[PDB]
RNA sequence: CUAAGAAAUUCACGGCGGGCUUGAUGUCCGCGUCUACCUGGUUCACUGCCGUGUAGGCAG
């Protein structure tokens, strides 16, 4: 679990940065949450009073969202759900959500 | 061994026509052994002139665009050559094949000495930078840099001073100047493990090397073992069999000034992590030692885990 | 003797979506074309007020707190300056055969649940949900919360059945009592007529207009409508006011849960305000889990003991079980 | 619609703690339902046979 | 005995919109069907619009009312923690009432604080009160804001009568409906101001207006307990709240002037903090907003 | 001081002719979404005469 989702971590940060230039637009509602973990340095043109806004960013939308999407498709025992198997895989899931909002979250700094 | 002072840096080093053999029985990736020569090249070329040492090597292998074809639709992949110019009379050349592919990685270096203060750091990267620019690095040349300009520098840091987070906020900026890369270290680890729960039957370690790079399918208690990295059969050394001769002993040596002996190659077995796995990044490099006697010669990585 | 594998009902007690309309004074006596309460949108500066972590050592907190705020859109329905009732109008039907299964699946299961429900029907009528449905009309508990602090809430309950009107209902919500299960006169005139339409023995359109005397142009409260990760922050991305056509609405389905109190017999304290009934009896209002399966107050247990295993509860339990069979719902494993 | 799970919850795993999970944040989705304007009441179905 | 999970408290003193309109000076006696706001534009786009030429009294006209009942939250789960924090209210509620928040909001309604920028200009800022149960008046109220300072907790006579009439109707057992009518002498020929979208200005029906939040945070402008220098007086009241146009932090969690510690302290401890602390508690508890994290 | 050091695969070509995809079907029930928040923004180092020069005694 949290082998597969440092390797997805990593492929996407190798491969959202293949352009040189993005902003807000239109489509951008994964923005919200890759805007700086799953995307590339933006482009240097507006006001230099905006590095809050990425620098600030952490992991915690893209992230959560990352560890929420893991948590709603795949999931634990559910007639055996108060056993250690799920607690252990709970516990992955919450240091893999941690672990790459802890990589991804200076996406500005 | 030496614990080093600095991680000296080379970004993105586009490598073309490197020599993807390596060996009598793996293919892909050049053989670490070749990098850690062209440090200790980097060293010799560089480090009489500074008063430092140059051991440690990072691998990240960014992208690998081998040259290959497949021939007829079958599963094995030849490989593609060059022509060779004639003999006297002309008519064709005896093609012997040898594989080629196309390759960038970064460095990270170590540098142990004691010149690091004596210098400032620019200075130092980059002139370690214009010298490692005009050195064939595994049986190929090096590209150098165009006009798109973004990783023109070459970074450093001094390991000797600084705080424990400090050295975090150093690992954050050289893991990032890394992101697509996987790094390369070598496990004794997992093998012994694998030797220690094959071992009923016998510890013949090639048919266990044979049997861990594999797509493996049984049967009932469809079924694909797994593994969390991604693993690889690389030569780790050397093994040499002969007595060690004089140097005016062996005839149409190189010199005659070092002795020879002579080698087959060892087989160990190495493995892809990504570079934020492990935390210090002064366990991802490749020391190599030596011993004369004992005829055995090994690119290990130590320090790891 | 088991169940079957799908039992479903259908949504007895089924209203529609509400008009919240305004106006001047006393023409509420014939409030026919009045204009209606929009879903109208405006600013807001989101300074946070949300708690933080104790020993706050940082100070970059104590920067970025303030230092970069939050700007955002909340849509306020307020009524105009001009208009103080708020006339929440819908409509109300109710089917009857109460305990004919939409769709079910064993035979036997339907025999026993047939004759279980007729022998509740032709024993002891339909006058106790009667009863309570025509006090949950009677005050304004389907407005969940335009309730509090109001003059007078005036609602008219009318019976349609032909293109005219029959007589005039002229409540307030506090003279009737919020909790009361008394029994007055005219009100149980309107629920005998409740208890015709839910037994089966005709039909009934029961429209339900309560004049909400809140305010001349005080805030009210449609329900809000999800969003989801495609928009950003501006863009109504906090609240979005529930709407039909230029006009702000109520829903369906929590006016459908707002009129079906039958529940007074939870364990822990009837004092404490009544519930809204479900199997598995619980208040997302407070989160917690009243008629725990570990207990017998479960609903699917009492279903279970009132058919299956032929042992019959409380005559109060058999109310709740016929509330949540004539609420409707998915049963069935 | 903010719903409550209400079906058939199988008795072998009754924990206050999975309950009160389900209960304080419940799923939350969007149905689309057909209703008639406010000024009509009748319902024109017309096809062809 | 431990922290809920999700606590809702509605917003009592609950307001609305304040319409603009223009009259003249000495022909206000009859203040009801003056003429409104028009939303103009000059040559971004400067949409905001002037008084007329011959009128200059802006009569703002917003109204309040107090929804109340405290004692219950809005939304929780616990029991115990519960019946700990209705057993706590009602202590206060045995131990005092709401005459002391009823004359501070009165000093909220006896400057111009409400009007954030409007107050500059005008002569004799008149708020003319009427009292309304039904369609009609019952009883009257003159007040003038020049008389009557900004940052001076004073109390009148007329302002302790008016005060405590709406602490008559904020005790929970008798309903007041008190707005306010306030006179903007701005000029003839100089600029109305409503309140700014994300120009971006707002309007209504054939008028303009100006925001309910913003009013619902000026009359709460109680907080003279930061510690750096009070020398500026009442600001607006949240947890961890300040002012926004200076860029300062007030109430600091350094020291012990947050609501949350005192909310620990106050229920979970029993280590019940003093009386203007319980102010400060009951001020962001009648304010409204979400609380629990 | 690198399984080191070295390397011309080139030349040219017609894929092409033909075709019936088809018949039938019930998506069925049901739910509590809420408490919240200042724009007068620091508005992106600003308008009207006799001098297309760093000149303007302002119902701004």
């Amino acid at each position: 679990v949290a082998q597969i989702c440092d390797e997805a971590l990593q492929y996407a940060a190798r491969l959202r940065e293949l352009e040189p230039g993005w902003s807000a637009t239109p489509g951008c509602q994964l923005h919200d949450a890759e805007q700086l973990w799953l995307d590339p340095l933006r482009a240097q043109t507006d006001e230099t009073f905006l590095q809050r806004r990425l620098r600030g960013d952490w992991p915690a939308e893209v992230g959560n969202r990352f560890a929420n999407w893991l948590n709603r498709a795949v999931s634990s025992d559910s007639q055996i759900l108060g056993s250690p198997e799920a607690a252990q895989w709970s516990q992955e899931l919450s240091k893999e959500l941690t672990m790459f909002k802890e990589i991804l979250e200076d996406e500005r700094d | 061994v030496t614990d080093p002072e600095a991680l000296l840096l080379l970004p993105r080093l586009s490598i073309q026509n490197a020599n993807a053999i390596s060996s009598p029985l793996t293919w892909g990736f050049p053989s670490p052994g070749a990098f850690t020569g062209f440090v200790h090249a980097l060293q010799r070329r560089v480090g009489i002139s500074l008063d430092i040492e140059l051991d440690g090597v990072g691998i990240v292998c960014h992208r690998f665009e081998a040259q290959i074809s497949q021939p007829a639709g079958k599963r094995t992949k030849v490989f593609n050559l060059t022509r060779n110019p004639l003999n006297r009379d002309g008519s064709t050349a005896a093609i012997v094949e040898e594989g080629r592919a196309h390759l960038e990685v970064s460095l990270l270096l170590g540098v142990h000495g004691d010149g690091l203060d004596d210098h400032p750091a620019q200075e130092i990267a980059r002139q370690v930078q214009e010298q490692a620019g005009a050195m064939r690095l595994a049986g190929g040349s090096i590209l150098p840099w165009c006009n798109e300009r973004f990783p023109a520098p070459n970074a450093e840091l001094l390991m000797l001073g600084g705080s424990d987070e400090q050295r975090r906020k150093n690992q954050r900026r050289l893991t990032r100047r890394l992101l697509p890369g996987f790094a390369l270290v070598s496990r004794e680890a997992l093998l012994q493990q694998h030797l220690e729960t094959l071992r009923t039957t016998l510890p013949e370690a090639t048919t266990l090397d044979a049997l861990l790079d594999l797509c493996r399918i049984n049967f009932e208690p469809w079924q694909v073992r797994d593994k969390p990295g991604w693993l690889v059969p690389i030569p780790a050394g050397y093994n040499a069999l002969s007595p060690l001769y004089l140097p005016g002993e062996v005839r149409n040596a190189r010199d005659r000034e070092t002795p020879l002996r002579f080698v087959e190659n060892l087989f160990g077995l190495g493995e892809w992590l990504s570079p934020h796995r492990v935390a210090a990044l002064s366990d991802l490099l490749w020391y190599h030692h030596a011993e004369p006697d004992k005829g055995l010669y090994r690119w290990s990585t130590p320090r790891f885990v | 003797l088991s169940t079957a594998s799908v039992l479903a009902f259908e949504r007895k007690l089924d209203p529609s979506d509400a008009l919240m309309s305004a106006g001047a004074w006393a023409q509420r006596d014939a409030s026919q074309e009045w204009p209606a309460v929009t879903v109208r949108e405006k600013s807001v500066r989101g300074t946070i007020s949300n708690r933080l972590k104790t020993k706050d050592r940082d100070p970059a907190k104590l920067d970025a707190s303030i230092q970069s705020p939050n700007l955002q859109t909340v849509d306020v329905a307020n009524l105009p300056s001009d208009a103080d009732t708020l006339k929440v109008r819908f409509t109300l039907r109710v089917l009857g055969g109460a305990g004919t299964p939409s769709a079910c699946n064993d035979a036997a299961y339907r025999d026993k649940l047939l004759q279980t429900v007729a022998t509740y029907v032709n024993d002891q009528g339909f006058a106790e949900l009667a009863r309570r449905y025509a006090h949950n009309l009677a005050n304004a508990r389907f407005l969940w919360r335009n309730r509090v602090g109001a003059e007078a809430v005036e609602v008219r309950i009318n019976h349609i059945r032909q293109g005219e009107v029959a007589r005039a209902w002229r409540f307030d919500a506090l003279a009737i009592g919020l909790r009361d299960f008394k029994a007055d006169a005219e009100l149980d005139a309107l629920a005998e007529l409740i208890a015709s339409g839910l037994s089966g023995s005709g039909h009934v359109l029961l429209e339900v207009v309560a004049f909400a005397r809140i305010g001349d142009g005080q805030e009210v409260f449609p329900s809000q409508e999800l969003i989801l990760d495609k928009g950003d922050k501006k863009g109504q991305k906090s609240k979005t006011l529930y709407s039909v056509r230029d006009a702000a609405a109520i829903h369906s389905q929590k006016i459908g849960n707002a009129l079906r109190t039958i529940d007074t017999w939870y364990p822990d304290e009837d004092g404490l305000g009544p519930i809204a009934v479900e199997p598995y009896g619980s208040v997302t209002s407070q989160g917690k889990a009243y008629r725990q399966p570990k207990q017998k107050l479960d609903f699917y247990t009492l279903l279970d003991n009132w058919v299956l295993r032929d042992e019959a509860p409380a005559v109060e339990q058999q109310h709740y079980v016929i509330a949540n069979l004539i609420r409707g719902g998915v049963f069935g494993e």
